[PDB]
């Protein structure tokens, strides 16, 4: 048990189109590095790969993380999709 | 991902996203305007529609950016709590005033308000009697009234803004017609020697960048 | 009638002329319904009317 | 004005006066907008600005919640001493059959 | 006609999460089996707990694959 | 017969398909049918219906031309429709 | 869904759905009067064909919309109506007629008996006697042969109406040109001068409030 | 059986207008969607009813119909935005 | 053998319009089908039929029968439909 | 669920019945010979139905799924 | 074939193989017809309007 | 009808009287449950009845996979 | 057949005959030994031939998408 | 005849001209229907007419 949380990590008014970018890309992108981490780690460890309690935790990371990489992927590629469409129009 | 036929809906909205660009966004006036430059200079293929449609895409961004920040913020990130039909269906409302104010601020009260009566299509046929061009409001129509409006409003004002542009190169190659039959020269096209005169014209001018700041300058 | 009324979409395209008197509703009410071809009902809180 | 909001909660191991007295120690309680219902049931209704409606709703609810982990049912022992028979069981065992008095 | 929407107890579940009673209680019999493993009293509560025990696990399961699956068919539909 | 009403469309798209050869002409000539009036979705939808109101044989009996080389055919076709687009 | 056949049927007419609003519908129309406008003022590129489209869609809308929800909650109602497969079928014909009053109301009579007298010769031998339905009520036609005469009517009416709008530029155009010949300047292009004048005519009439006002009121009374 | 209601009178189209219509069906549909997942969420936690074979027969029933409903309703809308698709892009 | 009927010189004076034929052939498949998923759920409801091995193996052809009848409407179905697209899409 | 429009419990009461006989006296052959029987055909019972909606579950998503 | 043999052979599984082939070639002739006659008439709109 | 009913009935037009004989050998059986002569035939009937269904039922699931595996490939 | 239209023995029919064979007499293990092995190679014949036909088919139905 | 009378869309192509009496209908009819070359039918409650 060893735990720690960053806090302040975020500023809510209006700012420029460029920003919102890098600051979305940077957190998704943590966000999902340290979620593969402790997937990976959950199955090498003896312990938990043989608990039935804790495998049924480990079901829904795996899932949760499926679904949220497949949605960002298909938002991203039809965000794209309409530049695209009006510009080639 | 929360509840399902909340995805299925912003899965299509984000389908339908270009249409609504096309139709409903300030996009629709800035392309036009800068087509009618190429060709009240005369030009044929340069600039590329490629290039003029980017800017014109750039451009229109920085007017729409404060509202979709406050539309996402307003439904994205507050978690709130709702029960009930009717408490759902004011809290989703509810989020698209700040765009509705917009259409309705560039849009025509009469024809607004025409397409809301032929959409309930009550008693219809009804006089301008029915109607008293009234002034201040607090009245709330309709988004799929105030959409084509709001086009119909559009490009409007685009071919007005069009009509002022072409003036000035009228007059630039009359001029070189009645010289060139002050001389004796009435075989020779102006074309070729008025082009020029029209380019530098336009860079004196730098009507690149007063249009530009002219154009945005008309939404803050 | 001291109730609030609710008349169908489709009943509320009839006009009518004329200058009219109020004196007993539930009698007048019951006279027009059939000459103009209407129905209608009371569930003790409004009165609903249809074609 | 028109944003008013309004909720109804159904709770089941805490009474409505019992919640009362959390808002009042609290000091949230309100009396333009006091809680409607019974207050021997846990049944009631509550209509307000925004703030205080999610507020209510919250707490009530995790105070139902938490409940969960109390127990009232504490067993007691009660004895007794018979004045007029003997306690135990008895068997007569009759020269031709035996017989049992429970 | 038509059916009446229901009411969302919106709230509740997620913070219902918690230590269940379940796994609790089988941990708990078989502690107390391993210390007298011939008592037919015991072997006869534990062989219903830990079958009630089996059955809740497989049905959770297989009930949160087949949310799952809904979610992955929906996203793949649009794309 | 089971599989019949699956042939019996098949026989229809196949008479459309060789009408749209002879009618199609026509609607590039037309000054209120050609392209700068008439364009996008509509344009095809309209033309098969058309051919399809004026074919000539029940459109659910097997179509006659199975036997043939289609080239030859289809040009044919294409010709007395522009002949016909001239005298309209 | 309690039945198999009406899940298929289902998924065929939504697959099938984009075609019949192209040529089943007014959007044929609004399509078309759009685009005359633009070749009238001489224009290329401009307003692009996704705009025009965009808001002709949204026009068809408001007409089209009464029917396809009486169609919805006809089919949706829940109440007992059907037994066999001849009370079937008639319930299912009978939920179309809603669908073919409005066919019917804007076809032309001509066309309507062109495409019905057809297709009895087909079927029946071209010997059977051409009915001549001079004065008439054309029987319930099919909707195979009601349809191209709808398709054809409003395209004959769209036509109609963009040839009055031009008339105006017309005057404009000759007008110019005839200024220009009294001036002698016989190498000045018109079309310079004659557009910007276009333009502000159209703009100083207000067309696109008049013509979608007219061209809505042509569907309700 | 043990609580139920149901809607008797819809409101005149007379005087909703048409995004009304709209906005009252879609909420309408994701609540009672978000009720049925709730309710067998909380079917196969309630030790009676998860180790019960007169209760799973139910619950097998009430899966088998939530899974249809949200395939058809994702397919129909998927059809409906294409048909805009063809008619505009073209 | 029992109630048998069929209909003669269907097609030798009289020619159906394509769009009766598709309406006769939809009503007449869609109610087979109501009718057959009936008989079946009623053949498992009975405790007399799902106990004797007589009943059961005549249970198993039905459902093996019901299962490839609508899988073939199907397929064709839609293989049919997609044709039709090929030629009116642009 | 209804095709809208369209004109057109005892074996579990029987077993519980049957159990809550033999509890009372697990020795009595007549009971067991009863209790086996009710037994069995519930068992066969529940297993025919639930073969079966899974049957028509897995051909109404097939439909789905070849349009989709 | 029109009331001769039987209808509703889905079953057998000799026949059912020689349905596939049918069932298949025809979609394929069809397809392609509906390809020539486009490129004919293009090919002619091609050549008039240069 | 059909193919896999065909399949079916080339079974039971091939067990003659089986489907009789069964049930009239345990009415016998039943009349007098203790004669050696009674059991041994019922236990050669019985025998040869769950045979014969497991054989036919296994036949029949077999001729609907590779029905159903053609119909598919129609696509 | 016993048709020829002027202009050996297959797995069909091995598999009929050896299934009549069996019929009478379903309790015979040299009969069932004999079955399996023929009811297994008739079921793997025929689901190779229609595999290999749905792949001529998609090679041509690809060769027409792609000169549209 | 009184009795309703429903006449099939193709029967209903034909056209007659002249003066009738229709004295005695069921006779009338039957002799009409051999000239004109209609089949009919009555159970009782309408009279059906067909090509
Ligand atoms: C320019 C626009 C093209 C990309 C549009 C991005 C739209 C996707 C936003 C989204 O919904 O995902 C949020 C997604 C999830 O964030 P969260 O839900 O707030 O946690 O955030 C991202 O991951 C942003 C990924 C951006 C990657 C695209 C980079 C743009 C093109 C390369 C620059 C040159
Ligand atoms: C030009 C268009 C021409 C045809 C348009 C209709 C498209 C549907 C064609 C589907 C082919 C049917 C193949 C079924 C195969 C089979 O054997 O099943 C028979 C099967 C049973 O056969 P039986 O032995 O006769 O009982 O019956 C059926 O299930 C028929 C299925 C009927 C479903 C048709 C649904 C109609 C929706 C389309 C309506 C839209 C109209 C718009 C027109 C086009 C746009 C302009
Ligand atoms: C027909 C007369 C054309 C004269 C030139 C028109 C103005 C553009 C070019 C000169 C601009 C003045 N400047 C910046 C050079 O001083």
């Amino acid at each position: 048990i060893g735990q720690a949380v960053n806090i302040r990590s975020m500023e809510t008014d209006i700012v420029s189109l460029d920003d919102r970018l890098l600051q979305a890309f940077s957190g998704s992108a943590i966000a999902t590095a340290v979620d593969k981490q402790t997937i990976t780690n959950r199955i090498e460890d003896p312990n938990l790969v043989t608990d039935p309690k804790e495998l049924a935790i480990s079901q829904e990371m795996i899932s949760d993380y499926n679904l949220y990489v497949s949605m960002v992927s298909t938002l991203t590629r039809k965000g794209v999709g309409a530049v695209e469409t009006l510009l080639r129009s | 991902m929360g509840n399902d036929i909340s995805l299925i809906a912003l899965l299509a909205f984000s389908t339908l996203l270009p249409f609504i660009i096309a139709s409903g966004t300030c996009f629709v006036k800035f392309s036009i305007v800068f087509v009618m430059v190429r060709n009240a200079l005369g030009l044929q293929q340069i600039p590329s529609n490629m290039t003029l449609n980017g800017v014109a895409l750039l451009l229109s961004m920085f007017v729409m950016w404060p509202i979709m920040h406050d539309a996402y913020v307003y439904f994205e990130d507050e978690d709130v709590t709702f029960n009930d039909i009717s408490s759902l269906s004011k809290h989703v409302d509810e989020g698209l005033d700040g765009y509705r104010d917009y259409l309705i601020k560039y849009s025509d009260r009469e024809l607004v308000q025409f397409f809301e009566n032929a959409q309930l299509k009550r008693q219809y046929g009804e006089e301008t009697e029915t109607v008293k061009r009234d002034k201040d409001e607090i009245e709330k129509p309709s988004i799929f009234a105030l959409l084509p409006a709001y086009a119909l409003s559009e490009i409007k004002s685009a071919f007005k803004i069009g009509f002022y542009l072409y003036l000035p190169f009228v007059v630039v190659d009359l001029v070189v017609s009645s010289v060139l039959l002050a001389l004796g020269m009435m075989m020779m096209s102006p074309v070729t020697i008025s082009t020029p005169i029209k380019l530098v014209l336009f860079v004196a001018l730098d009507g690149w960048t007063l249009l530009s700041k002219g154009l945005i300058l008309q939404y803050m | 009638l001291k109730e609030p009324v609710i008349v169908s979409k489709m009943a509320a395209r009839k006009k009518i002329t004329g200058n009219f008197e109020f004196h007993d509703p539930n009698a007048l009410l019951e006279k027009l319904s059939l000459q103009l071809g209407l129905i209608w009902y009371f569930d003790g809180q409004a009165i609903y009317i249809y074609d | 004005a028109s944003e008013m909001r309004n909720a109804v909660v159904s709770l089941r191991n805490v009474s409505l006066n019992e919640f009362n007295n959390f808002l009042k120690r609290s000091g949230l309680y309100n009396k333009n907008y006091p809680l409607r219902g019974d207050n021997r049931k846990g049944t009631f209704y509550v209509s307000g600005p925004p703030v205080y409606v999610d507020m209510v709703v919250n707490a009530a609810t995790m105070m139902d919640k938490q409940n969960d982990g109390i127990e009232l049912g504490r067993q007691k022992i009660g004895v007794m001493r018979l004045n007029n028979t003997f306690v135990g069981d008895r068997t007569y065992n009759l020269r031709d059959q035996k017989m049992v008095i429970p | 006609a038509t059916p009446w929407s229901g009411y969302l107890d919106d709230v509740s579940a997620k913070f219902d999460t918690g230590v269940d009673n379940l796994q609790t209680q089988v941990t708990e019999a078989l502690d107390k089996l391993a210390a007298k493993p011939s008592d037919p009293a015991l072997l006869a509560a534990y062989q219903s707990k830990l079958s009630e025990y089996n059955l809740y696990r497989n049905a959770q399961s297989n009930t949160v694959k087949v949310f799952k699956d809904i979610d992955a068919a929906i996203i793949q539909n649009f794309r | 017969m089971f599989y019949a009403l699956y042939f019996e469309i098949h026989h229809l798209v196949a008479s459309a398909a060789l009408g749209f050869a002879r009618v199609a002409p026509i609607f590039f000539f037309l000054p209120f049918l050609n392209s700068g009036v008439l364009s996008g979705a509509p344009r095809n939808a309209i033309i098969i219906l058309v051919a399809l109101g004026v074919w000539p044989h029940a459109l659910n009996e097997a179509p006659p031309f199975l036997s043939v080389a289609m080239i030859p055919l289809v040009l044919q076709e294409a010709a007395v429709g522009v002949m016909l687009g001239c005298l309209l």
